[PDB]
């Protein structure tokens, strides 16, 4: 069997840095969303190839619902 | 003795109000990016390089 599989894994001298580059524009894409329903600061992004978190402060203190919606 | 008619009374109260503890709740809050944080002088801190 031969598959067509037009994508990225490792194998490679670029899997590592390059999976952190994209994960890095993936967040930062997605993180100007969550702009248009709150006010926040982001202080800091982390990724390490196939991980991420990210910390982000507020105008003011925080709920359960806000990390509720926020999540969704 | 049980006078019905002496023993009643009218009891005031307010109608419908609502009590908040916590007080600070309703405030959101900032500060200015803190490279530009002044002291009471007007003139900033943290500004030596």
């Amino acid at each position: 069997k031969k598959i067509q599989y037009g994508a990225v894994a490792s194998g490679e001298k670029q899997t590592k840095a390059a999976n952190s580059i994209a994960n890095l524009a993936l967040i930062k894409t997605v993180l100007s969303r969550i702009s248009n329903k709150y006010s926040f600061a982001t202080k800091i992004i982390r990724v390490d190839g196939d991980d991420n978190y990210a910390v982000l402060q507020f105008n003011t203190e925080v709920t359960k619902q806000m990390v509720q919606d926020v999540s969704n | 003795q049980f006078d019905f008619r002496a023993s009643m009374h009218m009891l005031t109260s307010n109608l419908t109000f609502t009590v908040y503890s916590d007080l600070l709740a309703f405030v959101s809050a900032d500060t200015v990016e803190p490279i530009n944080a002044v002291a009471f002088d007007n003139m900033r801190i943290m500004n030596e390089l």
